[PDB]
């Protein structure tokens, strides 16, 4: 079991707009404003799309937002395109150290 | 504890 | 040409000792703490062990504590895993990772513990 | 020079 | 969270004056600190910098040679050592936290000159 | 003295209206960085960043404020113009020699 929570997969047509939710505790999401997310594509290496709840670094696509309320984090990818389809991991932070959700499988349908 | 955490992930940076 | 570039992985006894090994370039390697990530089959992402810029401060998860040794040397730009007492559970693929953003990856190495066939 | 400059305003970044 | 300048005042051409920065509310040995002045009705101008753990310091070719800049993380102080003080040099001098300049001080009052104008 | 960065000395506009602060600087100043900052200075007060690294924004700062950047010239707009937004305006760059600061924007709200 992750210790992060998020839904397994997420479909969507194109053009419209999906959230992935991403529940921790108290002690992680809700204790702290360091919630990221990665963008992994199979066999390829992770990319960050948001850090620290809602930042967004320079070379990514604004069409990806990031919220945060209470003990769950979202990510919201508006614009819904084909090359979306991927996996999707929040990251927090903890006492222990920073820990991951399962990952979600967004599809795109076309 | 989490006070070798912090010191742990610590970084540079500058301009 | 600014990346990270592990290698070392490969196909390990439980028990046994493995040493992975992680080129960075195009960057400070100096000035960035330094994280290992793994993944094993189809399953998510777990933190492994983090170390600072200047390498005088580490960090391990509960799960590798003990076993595992995260090391850099600054000067030939190269992060370091030492594995120790491998078990079948520690079968992932490797990961570095830069900074507390976990802002660059590299392709990753595999690394695979069983006995036999599997 | 430049090098120095930039070690000059470094700060220490972390969680 | 906040800065603090003193140390400011009246001084003849030649003399010397040493300023002083108190932060609080955070921790000071991690970030690299400024020393920022302002002219009578001029813009703000960079004097000088110095590191988290005060091993690497900058100048402006303004000052540097006769100002010396210097902190002590142990009581969370900022200095600044000012010799050969010039009729120029007047201005209020604030300090600023990290490259950012995302916190200063209210400034501290730095006047040279002999009754001229 | 001539300032480094040139900015406009003083623009007066009505409530609600939008304002633009222009900064000039040179090939090697707002051109060769993207490392222009902008602060608000109230007459005795500690300077305020408004804005850093072009175009962002620090967490109490009001989204009235934003940032833009075109060639050798930095921009800072203040939207909803209001009594609070007069006050003094200077934009910063990096340079090779050093922090360079415009002149002063004086805003004058009517």
């Amino acid at each position: 079991q992750s210790a992060l929570t998020q839904p397994a997969s997420v479909s969507g047509s194109p053009g419209q707009s999906i959230t992935i939710s991403c529940t921790g505790t108290s002690s992680d999401i809700g204790a702290y404003n360091y919630v990221s997310w990665y963008q992994q594509y199979p066999g390829k290496a992770p990319k960050l799309l948001i850090y620290d709840v809602s930042n967004r670094p320079s070379g990514i696509s604004n069409r990806f937002s990031g919220s945060k309320s209470g003990d769950t984090a979202s990510l919201t990818i508006s614009g819904l395109q084909a090359e979306d389809e991927a996996d999707y991991y929040c990251s927090s932070f903890a006492n222990s150290g920073p820990l991951f959700g399962g990952g979600t499988k967004v599809t795109v349908l076309g | 504890t989490l006070e070798k955490l912090m010191k742990a992930f610590e970084s540079l940076k500058s301009f | 040409q600014v990346q990270l570039q592990e290698s070392g992985g490969g196909l390990v006894q439980p028990g046994g000792s493995l040493r992975l090994s992680c080129a960075a370039s195009g960057f400070t390697f100096s000035s960035y703490s330094m994280s290992w990530v793994r993944q094993a089959p189809g399953k998510g992402l777990e933190w492994v062990a983090v170390i600072s810029y200047d390498g005088s401060n580490k960090y391990y998860a509960d799960s590798v504590k003990g076993r595992f040794t995260i090391s850099r040397d600054n000067s030939k730009n190269t992060l370091y895993l030492q594995m120790n007492s491998l078990r079948a559970e520690d079968t992932a693929v490797y990961y570095c990772a830069r900074d507390r953003y976990f802002d660059l990856w590299g392709r990753g190495t595999l690394v695979t513990v069983s006995s036999g066939g599997g």
